[PDB]
């Protein structure tokens, strides 16, 4: 019914009405970085 | 260094590279 990755985490899952098997990818995430100069030449920014 | 390496004589960089070759949850 399961999959699983090395880590032991659930990788994918089978349908349980029409047999069918789907992998699971998680939702993105990750970090915000603000790029900026020095506040005495200027007050625009850019995030990455 | 070859620009695209077509040479059939390999740069030591290439060996040495496959040498080291050979989550979002
Ligand atoms: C910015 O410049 C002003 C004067 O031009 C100065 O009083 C202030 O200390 C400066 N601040 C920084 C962070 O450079």
């Amino acid at each position: 019914q399961f999959g699983r990755d090395i880590a032991d985490t659930t990788d994918a899952v089978r349908d349980p009405q029409t047999l069918e098997i789907l992998d699971i990818t998680p939702c993105s995430f990750g970090g915000v970085s603000v790029i900026t100069p020095g506040t005495n030449t200027s007050n625009q920014v850019a995030v990455l | 260094p070859d620009p695209s390496k077509p040479s059939k004589r390999s740069a030591i960089e290439d060996l040495l590279f496959n040498k080291v070759t050979l989550q979002k949850f």
